[PDB]
């Protein structure tokens, strides 16, 4: 009976990921803004993979600290083989998926986490920011405005959906990423962004005193 | 045999021998040394016609099969990447790349010459013209001289013939214009638009008018 | 008792796919008509696979992605080992059959997906299109006239029985597959042809305000 | 409980089979006679294994297809390894029958097809026609007269045991076949024969306004 | 609970071997005879192994086949070793008994077959011949007069048992075998001798005008 | 539930052991002295394994063959590895009940064999026989008079028990072995001794008129 | 050895000559070197008989396979890939192929001649006649001056015999015409009726005519 | 040593030389060249003894295993070719072969001599005679003198005597008849009825006459 | 060194040097060079005792091995088969063989030699004598003046001794009678009891009677 099974792994993973704390991504002016609640300095569950691709998770720290690094792996081994520009965000998020798909369908215990892939575009040029989601069981989604991951995310997306505008500023966008996740200073809150206007690397961590002058 | 590529503003031209020898005796007389594998790229080697061939089509296979897995045609730097993967792995003649960069700033500065070394290392032509083959420096040295009356499609290519003559002027395994077969050289010209054959009349006039003047 | 895992696999599979949307392939004068619902831009459900073959899916992307990829090694791959002219419409479901039985007989949970391969004559050759369609479990049946896949195929197989006419227009036959899918603007819809007037490739994809000058 | 098992695989390939098309061989004076529905011109059941060697099959075409194949390879290669007279209906049907008893055994589910195998007396010599039937569990029979597979085959068997002459002529054995199966013009059937006076090549498809004039 | 898997392989081999036809083999006084119930020609349950050893066998065509195929080969490749003397019937019984044990054991279901192995003393040398049997399981035993082999063989057990006499004739132990077998004209038999007279080779096959006149 | 498993396999191989004959080995003042009812010529439960070492074995004939031949080549092995003297009734009683634990660990079906080791001294030289049993579980055991196995051995060994004295000769040991089994000519009995005084090979058959002339 | 092929108008032919040697001793009288391989192309290689045939017997195999497989012929430009690859593997004497385009626009124009170089490349000959061999350049050099008497299948053949004369005129390796013994060149002419053999009264009388001619 | 082989009406004989040397010194005396492997087939081996009998043991073991697993012996096609392969893959003095064809249309004419170059490859002899080895030549060149007298079998053994009286004469590592020790060569004829040796008395009066007449 | 063996009517003899020496120096003064491996065969290796004792080892063990696995021991053919095994396997000195055949019609000719050549080739002697090592020349001509004085036993060992002094006196690599330290040659007789050694005062005696008729 795979139904059964299935049922059962599903609930089990939906059980195990909504233990966990959440991660909120937004799509201001400037890129991708990334929020999340890290009470360690040691451990971070916001990376990067390429020179304009992000990384999100939540849940167990192991289980997507190995698919970090193999995206990372993997996304240097495209960019050495082909070129700098072949790496994109659906290459990635299509990898991911797959290999999330068969952690569900051939291993034991399947991996409680969530995953969120983000894209800016190349210095010079416009274009939209990209979000993709990745659930457990290999589903892959794009979301326009915002990923919510993590924990009870209804009230969140709510808190969300509601008083959310385009093309707003940094300190807008964190404010109001701050309020929908409170629906929390510097410690306890891990904040990086995909600054479109760096020249190759858009990658940039916010901590510190910056992180306090911006709240 | 002897292949030469000049560029010229707005575009690139390329073109080639019809003799094919072995040692002291001919062994054809309507050898192609020229081929289109892209709409913006064409490709010729100084050999038979069935290596070039070959070379040929397994490159535009390859470009092809890129293509349709990805959706994107390769940048022109990926381009040269996959191209000298393909030299290194056969290794022998070496090949010569010209093609149009549809991504450049300045679309009259936009033809690209390459070529590979003995060891497989690729170089970017930077004087405006090179030729590959064993009337190389014949041609080479013609073109030297001649450049300076290039100023579009129609002169390039004036030039580029003239240049196929003065190195079979000096060279046995190189084949001059055959006016009583009727068997002349083949070019392309890629422009904006794409990567064209030139007409065999087109030719044989610039050939025909070459011949009077020399005499 | 494997007539229970069977029939277990069997019920699965066919609620994953009819979760999922509908796409519905027509063939008129000039070719096969391909309509899809795609509110992502970044996904895709309709691509190439040869000169003249097309694909068409309806499911879980990350499963049917993979068998893209897939058929169009295989295509590339015995394109190259004897002729162009080589790979058919009739290899490649046969292959796509033997693995979606493969699938279904071996993996642990079947493939919730549903492929469709359409072939247009050469040109400048006359011969009426073929369509074929591919079942979960490797079943292979040939359509005449039009397949229909994925959700609620019943009601727009009865809308397209009826009101339907061979060596239609574009336009018209767009209009009927819109009409019978209804039973949608230029967003969250994706139209791609096979138009057999094309001298190499057939394939082309319709998208923009092109889209809605034909609707 | 093997019992179990192999009652319950005996069961499911009996209903698998059931449901398929019936196919019926007739040894008429001039070789063998091979009649089938077939509304698809694209699927074919009746092909050519060796010189002298036919084949037909009923139920799922990807199972069948990839017998056919394979006994196809293997006459090839018997026949380059010793000669072109080794290869005999007999090894053939052997060879079916240890795959078939391999795949009921070891495999998880049981192929659902019926397989015959047909020879005729080579050039210029004298010998009775032999058919062969090989049933899904590996179980081989050897048939004087006809063959009778697929659906509801007892009416026809009945039909056929009736009324059925020897040394019979082409049309008269055409009739008679396409009675009994009744108990159907030129679309939705397939004839094939093995004529026995061709010199080398035995086998030969009949197929458009020749059907027609024989029927 | 082995003891029940044991049980129940241990009947659906008998089940199997009972369905069978019988066999039979007598030690006449110029070796031994083999009678066999062969409705088809092309098929044949009694064959030879080298020089003086003999095949009998009882059960599913493909089964023994396979065995008989493997011992010949082993027969070949020890004759070839290490002489033609080497071979003889109890390396031959004993191969066969550990191959229907291992199959027994490890493989999912039993062979329903049934063995009989018979050897003759060399050209100009005097010794008792030898028949053996090997059962399913792997269980063997010494016969010095009759093996009795498919079917029901208790009653032609016990009508061979009565009216057996040492030191016959050929055509007297034919009369007899024939009696205790219907216990069959050309048609529907098989008949083979090993006889001890002939100079290498001792299997010899009776069949046409021969028997008859035998009969 | 592991115990369960154990003592259903060891019933199992109990049951098959008690079905088979006795064989009983003696230690009289030459040697040792192995008595057996075998009723088969051509089949034998004792066999040499080495100068000094017997071999004695009860129960299925392919089972401990096997044994027998693997015993027979190890102790070869080692012999020509470091020297004739090397070999020893210990290191053979070993291995054998390692393997044995192995198969009855490991294997689906335990081995229902009993298997008995004899040791002499060299010539010239003055030491006690030495005699162990190994069980089909791997059980080791020594005995310092008598070995008994096969079938019902609770009667022999008291018939053993009583009536035994040390340095016997030949003949009262063979009639106290055969008093003891019958609790029997020259048919239907094997008898074999490992004589001490011999100068390398002790084993030897005692078969025909000097069997008589003993009993 | 020479094997020469001239094209005529609506077809083709192809003859060989009938010497083998070792240095300067003759091996062979009668030795055959060109050889059918399909319906509408045929074979030659200057060589040994063994050799030629065996090429021939694979590359028939290999096109009846192709066709048996996918139950059409092989285009032209495929049946050159497949040749291409068999030479390859095999590095020795290079092969000579010519045949019949059916799917040409102009039937006039449908013969083909293939050759392969030293390395192994294949070149489609434009010039209406080919010869290989020791005696090729005589062969090549007398068909210069007799193609402009070519004009149909007759003369076509005539001016091939010539060839082949004035090339063993000249070599010593190339035997000529044997008026004595009576062994004459073989001949294989294509056209749109497919490949035949030429009778040997006609290549007698022919080479008869030349020989009375040139004395 | 030498060995030839010559065609009379109706059968072909073969005989070979009984000397072996090392160098310039005398080896053996009696060696056997020529062995029976078949019915209707003999080979022979210009060389060692124990090459030639084991090339005839090997020959003769595959002949038999074929004709055991197939029940029909092999076709002479079918012999040449397993032949060939045994001599491809040894590569070395190389084999001569002579048998009887009985499915030929004329039995006049069935007599067939196979020959092995240097290279591997098989050649059927067309004049009527063969010689291999050393005195190859000289025998060659005496049977083209001889081979009109050849009517019958008697004439043709006569006629191979002689020649290879005449090779020894000329050849030092060729031995001739000895009326000494008593050493003639041996001869083998292969008929309709078998292959046969002949015996030695008759080659020795053959010898005797021969040897008179030369004096 | 140099063995000689020579066979006399009931038996045959061999016999061995005992010198050897690494060039011009003397390394061993009582080296056996032959020995005993069968109750019916003895084998002798010209070279270093070492190597003869290893290879007689081997041999031993294999013959034992054989002899213990089926029982039986092997026949004279399969004896030579199994050893020329050993030989190909080692490649070096080559080994002489000398037995009994028991199974033989004629017990006075039942005596064989066997020899080994350079490419290790197997041959039986029939001239009655035969010798190997560095004196074999002499030897060999010594036997075959002195082969006619043998009539039984002595009478052989008597000529093998004066051979092996023969070979001695011409031979400075071969030891002769040592009359200061008392070192003779080894020798072997076989008969139908068996084979055993010779005492060393036969020798001495036959050796002193030798030496004393020389002088």
């Amino acid at each position: 009976s795979p139904e059964q099974a299935m049922r059962e792994r599903s609930e089990l993973a939906r059980k195990g990921i909504a233990r966990a704390k959440s991660v909120v991504a937004l799509a201001y002016a400037g890129g991708v803004l990334f929020v999340a609640e890290n009470p360690s300095r040691s451990l971070q569950k916001i990376s990067e993979l390429y020179d304009r691709v992000g990384f999100a998770a939540a849940g167990k720290f192991n289980e997507f600290d190995n698919l970090r690094r193999g995206g990372i792996q993997f996304a240097d081994t495209r960019g050495y083989a082909y070129d700098r520009r072949d790496v994109t965000g659906r290459q990635l998020a299509n990898v991911y998926a797959q290999t999330l798909g068969t952690i569900f369908t051939e291993q034991a215990k399947p991996y409680e986490v969530e995953l969120c892939v983000a894209e800016v575009a190349h210095y010079g040029e416009t274009k939209r920011p990209e979000l993709y989601r990745i659930t457990y069981d290999g589903s892959i989604a794009d979301e326009p405005h915002f990923v919510v991951m993590g924990g009870t995310t209804e009230p969140i997306a709510n808190a969300l959906k509601e008083s959310y505008a385009e093309n707003a500023s940094l300190t807008d966008a964190l404010r109001i990423a701050v309020a929908a996740l409170r629906a929390l200073g510097v410690a306890s809150l891990e904040v990086a962004v995909l600054d479109a206007n760096r020249p190759r690397r858009a990658f940039r961590r916010i901590t510190g005193s910056a992180l306090q002058a911006l709240l | 045999a002897t292949i030469v590529a000049l560029k010229y503003p707005g575009g690139v031209v390329m073109a080639g021998d019809r003799r094919s020898t072995q040692g002291n005796m001919i062994s054809g007389r309507d050898v192609r040394k020229v081929y289109i594998t892209d709409d913006y790229t064409a490709t010729g080697i100084a050999g038979t016609a069935a290596v070039a061939v070959e070379f040929a089509r397994l490159y535009a296979v390859e470009l092809e099969h890129y293509e349709k897995l990805e959706g994107v045609p390769l940048t022109f730097a990926g381009k040269i990447n996959r191209l000298a993967i393909m030299v290194r792995g056969n290794l022998l003649a070496l090949p010569l790349l010209a093609g149009y960069d549809i991504h450049a700033s300045d679309p009259q500065s936009a033809g690209r010459i390459v070529s590979f070394d003995a060891a497989g290392g690729w170089n970017i032509e930077e004087e405006g013209y090179q030729a590959v083959g064993s009337g190389s420096l014949f041609a080479k040295s013609s073109m030297k001289k001649l450049y300076s009356q290039v100023t579009d499609g129609d002169s390039g290519l004036r030039v580029a013939v003239e240049a196929l003559y003065d190195a079979a002027d000096d060279d046995s395994a190189t084949g001059g214009p055959d006016l009583v077969r009727g068997i002349f050289p083949t070019a392309v010209i890629i422009d904006a638009d794409g990567a064209v054959d030139v007409p065999e009349s087109r030719i044989a006039e610039l050939a025909r008018a070459i011949i009077e003047s020399r005499s």
